[PDB]
RNA sequence: AAAAGGGUUGUGAUUUUAAUAGCUUCUUAGGAGAA
RNA sequence: UUCUCCUAAGAAGCUAUUAAAAUCACAAC
């Protein structure tokens, strides 16, 4: 038999019991994920390969197992090409054996090129299974799992099994994939070590690795002289690097022997600089990547750069012991007594920073140094006690104070005048459409402590190097019609000046205080301090006492007076340059009120083709959120900065955000804990960098979803063109281009056009481009999610619509209409009832109650009221007419009170107006 | 709109005892505010009902705190 | 701002002017008159301009100090006001449970624990009186909260384990009273 | 006000042009009368205006004045309460481990976090549950941050002192939990 | 009761001030008319 | 030389609007 004696040459000198899979000697058929860049195509994408035939082995027991045959079918000149590079490769134990034979096919001669003890999937498929999660994806991703006993079959039957948040367990069935992962980069270093000295040129890419670590595929390589051979990396490395962090391989490296048996190595306590460390586990794994590799960011050259760098930090630290990564502290002396006070900090992300300007002996204290010395935790976390909290996983430093603190939160106050009116109209019946639903929640002594537990969340993260410089760029461009720059003290505004000036500020008066005491050369004097030296400050936690739909606890971040000031002179020149922009991508600072609704919707739809609007919910969005891309923010903010600041300058900037905002000492109930990371509610540019990394996730959505698209099937040349140019600016080129930047701009803008504020986004797309697959839809959205932010969207929270004259389901809590107004039309937003009615219902303070003060306080409620009358609900409708007759009875109500009182009556009747429709009316008319 | 009202008096029962120092014991102000933000969750009346009945329960408990015959009257 | 000192000096100056020119009066005297128009509207202008700060200032005074006493009087008296309230909605629900153990608790025959919503569950009652033990309870079972209940243990003021048996009419005067009562849900 | 001698000029013009009108004197003489007075009054109304603007601009300076002085005020205070937290903060601190650890160093700089670990001579645990007491600090004596720790005694979410014997799986449900345990630093 | 109460934008009402604008007052010069 | 009329400048008083500060309240991420 022709197919017995195929089967027998196969197996060879080998003693492997094969199976014929497939069917005889014809080719099999696959599907699988290929990295390609051709002359004619550019793509990490899935494809349908039918190119070779497979067997595979079975056990003594004669059972399957994972290995197989695979014998290639090709052209007789490759057959001496890849014949003569493995003979010069043989020597490598990373290479597959091979081996070549010729057969009789067509009763001609045939030649084959076959390889052994191949795994079933390549590191491709896994790098493309775990990047573009979807269930599809997911049915090969459980596969992977189950064959490597990862996890048992049966785990996959439990609901929401890949949600990092409902099921954080998973964490757990990742990292056994994660050594795997880490022998498959050391037999590539191998790798590279024999192809340089036997004197190769080649391009590597993950789909040639089996899930073993061995390689095969050496066709595209070709000769060099001996000694002087070079690997291409930049595509392996770059795109496995997410991977890297998600399975935590170098969690190997923990342990003294590397054995994953071995103890724990027990650094020394006090050390606090691990650079030759990096550097060694750079050269480990990293061998060959081609760009120079800063271990303290300190010493980079711009911020691209700095982001590199970090990248790479990112992904080491997680190796060193956590007691390390802190503000250094050293001992001075002043007027002969010692102080301790900070000098420095260790960065996970930015490395070991020192300040310039310290001063070992002092016969005084000025009032700068006196407010430097009282922010920073070095004396408080150093006379504090020592903490051991179980109620977190967080680490915890110092306590304060000998008793821990329970904070409670109160329940409202009831205001049953206006409900008993609102019930005599007839409201609230069983089986009404508006109802109550929003009410202010009570919460006991556990809630601060569990709300900063929420913080666990937040995991490390190693992103893609050169997909996020691309996108940083395209970023660029979307915020570079703004100007900005640096201000002196006089120039600054504050809105208000009673507030908390934060800790321990806070005990001696509000930040009025603070700033009447400081002339402007203090201010001056301290901001120019701050461009040459590091201050760590401390970041106190309040619960907020607010009207909510849900009952979950709600705690804010106030920050210290120093950091407040400092930021504040930073970046509101240009802060207030994005406020004042009209018509621009981010909305902030636009007015709902005199037809700016209608304004910017008619601004979102514009020139797009077969349009469709959609709307997405980041979830956990300030616990979850990477510290690269608060980083990346951070440098795209400090862009502007660029004529007036020096490098030097604007790294101790940055430097004095990260230690300030993001991973800041946190106090809470009296003791101080570390904040692993993450966005805070007081960093004074909080809103602005929100918008910027919802714009990068936006644009890393459409930039997978444009790569992953099989190139061959696009019908249009210039999307094909633009496919593989950006294959080439991503992977295959080092300085920005940009002309492309601004023609994949110009593209974005013409095909996909947003409407960004904060968390919150609008955009309107080509639904014949997404359909296609050529712009990015809720599926990219979910998988970019899922693999960056360490979060599952759930799609139930997004939403689409398809009729442009309805408008967007949902912005800034706002539901649109369209209605008639003279004889022109326009969009009106208008609120849920419920929460209009609980506003009016519930007040959080007793004074509130009593309607006749509150007067002014109806009618603002009422302006909102009044978009309601448009809506084609009777029950809706009735709301603000509920209202402006409330107000009436309050005026008449108010009247007599004070005729019984004092006997006079009034004489100013303005109110008149007030309960009388044509004022609301005024609102929202476009004519002023 | 008998719901509605049982939502209200929820409101107010638990301000009433919030008033009355409750806060000064952990278990038992745990207790009430969990009653408290599940009557305000339910949806169905007989539950809200019964979870009332307990949030009453602990204020009929406080021996001399409230003068019930006379607030009633 | 009417009837002012310099009113009628303005109003008697027009009308006379209008005579004037009504009449085809001499030029001279027509003018004037107009410039005594003038000067007393403008006096009287500035006199009713200072009568609208007064008003304004008395009205804000009044304002203020109603807004002041009025927060004084919603403040002082917010806990009699909470109790009056809460007890009123809880009238107006009309619920026979909440009916049920609020009359209780007013005839003395208060919980000691939070009764618990549970099958089987541990309720404990406190029974002032005979009457109102005739009326509570039957037998092996125990009426509260509109549930059923089974009697778990009788105890006295000094701490003697009663017998069910016990209680009786006839026999009340030798007990203790109050007595205390442990029972399960049914 | 009356006492200024631009008034007291009008007065004198007041005076002729009230006695010319009374006598009833010709329209001329009354014109040219009148002009004089017109002179005087314009300067009356002059000077008092200008005598306006002067007092409300020294109102001006004087309040710019008092908000000066009470802004220095509160700085001299606020830096007096700095100083003192400060120094009573530096005599809080044990000098002597602090002094030994930072004098091992290579550099002379240790991270903040290890002060507390090394140094501290009083240790507070917070504990939300028996099984996590029964791990972590069962006994009067136990071991943490490598060093032993004898035990001070408990108090409650309320705040309120439980003993040691209390502390029990049976009796658990009675508890108000976390509790707060303390403890200090072993010689040896 | 103590304690603590963040960043950013928009909106309404009240009081104060400034600058334009309109009007009244009456002082000064020039032109015209009449004697 | 004297009277009447107009134009122009200065100084006061009333009023309409616009724009800046302070206080209270409302709404959104
Ligand atoms: N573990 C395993 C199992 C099966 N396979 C299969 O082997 C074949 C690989 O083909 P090749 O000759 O190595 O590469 P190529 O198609 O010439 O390269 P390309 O142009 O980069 O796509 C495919 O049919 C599957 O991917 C495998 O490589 N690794
Ligand atoms: N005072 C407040 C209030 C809000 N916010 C902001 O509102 C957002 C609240 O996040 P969210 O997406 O509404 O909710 P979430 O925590 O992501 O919850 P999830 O969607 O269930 O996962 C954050 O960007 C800030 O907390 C602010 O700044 N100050
Ligand atoms: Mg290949
Ligand atoms: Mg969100
Ligand atoms: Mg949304
Ligand atoms: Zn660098
Ligand atoms: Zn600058």
């Amino acid at each position: 038999a022709d197919a017995q004696s195929f089967l027998n040459r196969v197996c060879g000198v080998s003693a492997a019991r094969l199976t014929p899979c497939g069917t005889g000697t014809s080719t099999d058929v696959v599907y699988r994920a290929f990295d390609i860049y051709n002359d004619k195509v550019a793509g990490f994408a899935k494809f349908l390969k039918t190119n070779c035939c497979r067997f595979q082995e079975k056990d003594e027991d004669d059972n399957l197992i994972d290995s197989y045959f695979v014998v290639k079918r090709h052209t007789f000149s490759n057959y001496q090409h890849e014949e003569t590079i493995y003979n010069l490769l043989k020597d490598c134990p990373a290479v597959a054996k091979h081996d070549f034979f010729k057969f009789r096919i067509d009763g001609d001669m045939v030649p084959h090129i076959s390889r052994q003890r191949l795994t079933k999937y390549t590191m491709a498929d896994l790098v493309y299974a775990l990047r573009h999660f979807d269930e599809g994806n997911c049915d090969t991703l459980k596969e992977i799992l189950v064959t490597y006993n990862c996890c048992d079959d049966d785990y996959f039957n439990k609901k929401d099994w890949y949600d990092f948040v409902e099921n954080p367990d998973i964490l757990r069935v990742y990292a056994n994939l994660g050594e795997r992962v880490r022998q498959a980069l050391l037999k590539t270093v191998q790798f590279c070590d024999a192809m340089r000295n036997a004197g190769i040129v080649g391009v590597l890419t993950l789909d040639n690795q089996d899930l073993n670590g061995n390689w095969y595929d050496f066709g595209d390589f070709i000769q060099t002289t001996p000694g002087s051979g070079v690997p291409v990396v930049d595509s392996y490395y770059s795109l496995l690097m997410p991977i890297l962090t998600l399975t935590r391989a170098l969690t190997a490296e923990s342990h003294v022997d590397t054995d994953l048996t071995k103890p724990y190595i027990k650094w020394d306590l006090l050390k606090y600089d691990f650079t030759e460390e990096r550097l060694k586990l750079f050269d480990r794994y990293f061998k060959y990547w081609d760009q120079t590799y800063h271990p303290n960011c300190v010493n980079c050259l711009d911020d691209r750069c700095i982001l590199h760098c970090a990248n790479f930090n990112v992904l080491f630290s997680t190796v060193f012991p956590p007691t390390s990564f802190g503000p250094l502290v050293r001992k001075i002396f002043v007027d002969g007594v010692p102080f301790v006070v900070s000098t420095g900090y260790h960065f996970r992300e930015l490395g070991v920073v020192h300040n310039q300007d310290v001063n070992l002996h002092s016969s005084r204290l000025s009032f700068k140094e006196l407010l430097v010395y009282a922010a920073d935790p070095a004396m408080h976390a150093a006379s504090g006690n020592l903490l051991l909290d179980k109620r977190t996983t967080c680490f915890s430093v110092a306590a304060l104070t000998n008793n821990v603190a329970f904070q409670t939160v109160k329940p409202g106050n009831f205001n049953k005048d206006f409900y008993d009116f609102a019930v005599s109209k007839g409201f609230f019946k069983e089986g009404s459409s508006v109802e109550l639903k929003h009410f202010f929640f009570a919460q006991d002594g556990n809630a601060a402590i569990s709300d900063y537990d929420y913080y666990r969340y937040n995991l490390p993260t190693m992103c893609d190097i050169r997909q996020l410089l691309f996108v940083v760029e395209v970023v660029d461009k979307y915020f570079d019609c703004y100007d900005g720059g640096c201000i002196n003290a006089n120039q600054v505004i504050v809105n208000n000046l009673d507030k908390s000036a934060g800790f321990p500020f806070n005990k001696w008066g509000k930040a009025r205080l603070y700033y009447d005491s400081m002339s402007y050369e203090d201010q001056d004097a301290l901001f120019a301090y701050t461009k040459r030296n590091v201050i760590p400050t401390i970041t106190q936690m309040n619960l907020k006492y607010a009207i909510s739909a849900k009952n979950r606890a709600r705690t804010v971040a106030g920050v210290s007076i120093c950091s407040t000031m400092t930021n504040r002179q930073f970046h509101q020149k240009l802060l207030k340059s994005i406020a004042a922009t009209r018509g621009a991508t981010v909305v902030i600072g636009t007015s709902k009120f005199y037809g700016g609704w209608h304004n910017m919707l008619k601004t979102v739809y514009s020139d797009v083709e077969n349009p469709h609007l959609m709307g997405w919910d980041y979830p956990k969005c300030d616990r979850a959120m990477p510290n690269m891309l608060r980083i990346m923010a951070s440098l795209v903010l400090a862009r502007k900065h660029t004529t007036c600041c020096s490098l030097s300058h604007r790294f101790y900037r940055l430097a004095n955000e990260c230690a300030q905002v993001l991973s800041e000492m946190v106090m809470c109930g009296g003791s101080l804990y570390v904040k692993p990371g993450g966005t805070s509610s007081g960093d004074a540019t909080t809103a602005y960098a929100n918008s910027v990394f919802n714009i990068c996730q936006a644009v890393t959505a459409n930039v997978n979803a444009l790569l992953s698209t099989d190139g061959n099937k696009i019908a249009d040349k210039y999307v094909r063109n633009l496919q593989h140019r950006l294959y080439e600016c991503l992977y295959r080129n080092r300085d920005v281009d940009t002309d492309f930047v601004n023609e994949f701009y110009a593209y974005l803008r013409k095909h996909f056009s947003m409407m960004i504020l904060s968390d919150d986004a609008v955009v309107c797309f080509n639904s014949t481009y997404a359909s296609q697959g050529l712009v990015a839809s809720i599926k990219n959205f979910k998988s970019v999610l899922y693999y960056q932010n360490n979060v599952f969207m759930s799609e139930a929270k997004c939403w689409t619509e398809t009729d442009l004259t309805k408008g967007p389901h949902e912005f800034c809590s706002q539901h649109t209409m369209l209605v008639k107004q003279g004889d022109d039309y326009v969009y009106l937003p208008y609120p849920d009832p419920s929460r209009i009615l609980g506003a009016g219902c519930f007040v959080d303070d007793i004074v509130k109650t009593d309607g006749t003060l509150m007067i002014e306080r109806f009618v603002s409620l009422a302006i909102d009221a009044y978009p309601l009358t448009k809506h084609p609900n009777q029950e809706y409708a009735d709301v603000f007419h509920l209202y402006l007759q409330y107000i009436r009875k309050l005026h008449d109500e108010l009247t007599g009170h004070m005729l019984d009182m004092y006997s006079v009556m009034l004489t100013n009747d303005n109110t008149s107006r007030y309960w009388e429709p044509e004022f609301y009316e005024a609102m929202y008319t476009p004519h002023t | 709109s008998k719901m509605s009202d049982v939502k209200c008096t929820s409101v107010v029962l638990l301000s009433v005892l919030q008033q009355l120092r409750v806060e000064s014991s952990s278990k038992l102000w745990a207790q009430c505010v969990q009653l408290h933000n599940d009557i305000l969750l339910a949806k169905d009346t007989t539950e809200a009902f019964e979870k009332m009945v307990s949030l009453l329960s602990v204020l009929l408990s406080m021996q001399g705190a409230v003068d019930i015959n006379k607030l009633c009257e | 701002f009417s009837s002012l000192p310099s009113y009628a000096a303005f109003a008697t100056a027009q009308e006379a002017y209008e005579q004037a020119v009504a009449n085809g009066d001499s030029e001279v005297v027509l003018k004037k008159l107009k410039k005594s128009l003038n000067v007393a509207k403008s006096e009287f202008d500035r006199d009713a301009a200072m009568q609208r700060k007064l008003e304004k200032m008395a009205d804000q005074a009044m304002t203020q100090m109603y807004k002041q006493a009025r927060s004084e009087d919603k403040r002082a008296k917010v806990t009699s006001a909470m109790q009056t309230m809460l007890f009123t909605m809880l009238r107006k629900l009309d619920n026979d449970a909440l009916n049920n153990i609020i009359n209780n608790a007013r005839d003395g025959c208060v919980p000691l624990n939070i009764i618990p919503l549970t099958t089987a569950a541990k309720l404990m009652v406190v029974i002032p009186d005979y009457n109102t033990y005739k009326n509570t309870c039957d037998g092996t079972t125990f009426t509260y909260a509109s549930a059923l209940w089974e009697i778990q243990q009788v105890v006295d003021a000094d701490s003697k384990i009663v017998q069910l048996s016990e209680i009786s009419m006839d026999n009340s005067p030798n007990l203790a009273w109050p007595l205390i009562v442990t029972a399960l849900r049914a």
